[PDB]
């Protein structure tokens, strides 16, 4: 715990019995395994006093020991982060981005990053006080592998959260240095780089566009192939959101050649890899008639097929509304071209899931399939519905009509419709 | 439907009937302005309303990266 001479010397004149008691407070929380963060800061006028020495230009160390001080303290509960705010320490930390140490800096940015990863409020808080120009001039000014990291890590936070989104007019600048650093070689620094625009990416494509148009496709789409997993996995997420775009955007991604990638990521021995592979290839077949297209000519349906009726299921979910949104955009031919590598059976056996929402994606595959078959009797005056055997064969039809014991009503009301309209007798 | 309705409809997924807990219906043109995730009714045809979310799905359902928001200078 602290001691009373803790205490008195710590507001003393000399900087000599300053900088040692707070190297013993820091000492303190510098501890493992339970900080006394509590302890430190119930104690009276000692944050207060831990802020005071960041102000100490004169004194290198004292403000060395004073960040780090603050820094374990702002890495605890959002209350003790909070009593760190409500201190000032924030627009004093940002000053500190500009000292002349190079140790005051790396802990400036070490302290912002704690403080802007507690929650929204302190993200936006931090973000108010001007934190981003400050600390993309430290980061392209940088000399150390460390103060690099540090910077990315910061950075990452003050992108990441989604309840609510930072104001992008706040964040986007940073694109541009973003862009820059996925040609390091750093795993560390490419990962957080890729959560980062992971982050950006996330949302409305207006803020698609903004990342897109710092140029950071072609890379992101190299990293897909990276041999760690903490890179290839945001890099994935990252390519994975800007096909969540419109088509032109979309049409980006796949100029760079990421198909092949994707098909290869499809056969990840990393679970998480397969399933964000099929969604990405989900929004991708989401997309116009020759990106479906485009899906085709990479071989990648015949796995999604083997994917859909034989991976872990949270994988399944994925590869059907890459089927189903593959059947609702694409054309007859392509159609016709998903139902030939056998894609009704596995897409009927899903009817009988217990998650409501991949029902509805499995039956509006269905469905598509169906009304493709019925404006394909039209055309040839025949009147036959070519798929209506094929789904009857792989007991599609004693499924949907199983569904209308389903509680769900759109279900229900769904699988009502289909049996009236394609197999009425 | 008509052609425009059809094609724009194609970027969504038709969840089922009017559901008024999503609130009044978008009309055609401007349902693009629909979030990613989210679900609303829209106006289509002759006067029909039906429930839709975009084909184009966000991150949402997927893991996190909770590893590491804050980080304690140790040693």
């Amino acid at each position: 715990v602290i001691t009373r001479e803790m205490v008195e010397m710590l507001f003393s004149d000399d900087s000599d019995l300053q900088l040692a008691t707070t190297q013993k407070f820091r000492k303190l929380l510098s501890k493992e395994p339970s900080p006394p963060i509590d302890e430190v800061i119930n104690t009276p006028r000692v944050v207060d006093r831990f802020v005071e020495f960041l102000k100490r230009n004169e004194n290198c160390t004292l403000q060395f020991e004073a960040a780090w001080a603050l820094t374990n303290i702002a890495s605890g509960t959002s209350q003790q982060t909070k009593i760190v705010i409500e201190a000032g320490a924030v627009p004093i930390f940002i000053e500190l981005l500009n000292s002349d140490f190079e140790d005051v800096q790396e802990q400036a940015v070490w302290a912002l990053g704690n403080i802007a990863g507690d929650s929204s409020v302190c993200r936006d808080y931090v973000l108010n006080c001007s934190i981003l120009n400050p600390l993309l001039t430290l980061l392209t000014k940088s000399t150390r592998l460390t103060m690099t990291r540090n910077a990315v890590w910061a950075l990452s936070n003050l992108c990441r959260g989604k309840n609510p989104p930072p104001e992008f007019a706040k964040v986007s600048p940073c694109l541009p240095v973003l862009s820059r650093l996925l040609f390091s070689s750093d795993s560390d620094l490419l990962a957080d780089a890729c959560w980062a625009l992971s982050y950006l990416s996330d949302g409305p494509n207006e803020k698609i566009q903004a990342v897109i148009d710092s140029g950071v496709c072609r890379r992101l789409v190299e990293l897909l192939m990276h041999n760690d997993y903490k890179v290839a996995s945001p890099a994935l997420r990252a390519v994975g959101n800007i096909v969540t775009g419109d088509d032109i955007q979309t049409q980006v991604i796949l100029n760079c050649s990421a198909l092949p990638c994707l098909l290869h990521l499809l056969s990840s021995p990393k679970e998480s890899i397969r399933k964000e592979a099929c969604w990405t290839i989900s929004n991708i077949t989401a997309g116009n008639r020759a990106q479906i297209q485009a899906v085709i000519d990479a071989n990648i349906f015949p796995v999604l097929i083997e994917i859909l009726q034989k991976a872990e299921f949270r994988t399944r979910k994925e590869a059907a509304w890459a089927i189903t949104n593959a059947t609702s955009g694409g054309t007859p031919e392509q159609i016709r071209y998903l139902v030939s590598l056998g894609c009704i059976k596995p897409l009927c056996d899903l009817l009988t899931v217990m998650d409501s929402k991949i029902v509805q994606v499995a039956l509006n595959g269905l469905e598509n399939i169906l009304r493709l078959g019925e404006q394909e009797g039209k055309r040839s005056g025949s009147g036959v519905n070519p798929y209506c055997g094929l789904i009857e064969e792989a007991y599609g039809l004693d499924k949907i009509e199983f569904l209308q014991s389903h509680e769900n009503q759109e279900i229900y009301q769904k699988a009502f419709d289909l049996i009236e309209h394609y197999f009425g007798v | 439907t008509s052609g425009v309705e059809s094609a724009v409809l194609r970027g969504f997924l038709i969840l089922g009937k009017e559901d008024r807990r999503y609130g009044p219906a978008l009309s055609i043109n401007e349902l693009s302005n629909l979030a990613k995730g989210e679900k609303a009714n829209v106006l289509i045809g002759q006067g029909d309303v039906v429930l839709v979310m975009k084909r184009k799905r966000d991150s949402s359902i997927l893991t996190d990266s909770q590893t590491a928001t804050k980080r304690i200078r140790m040693a």
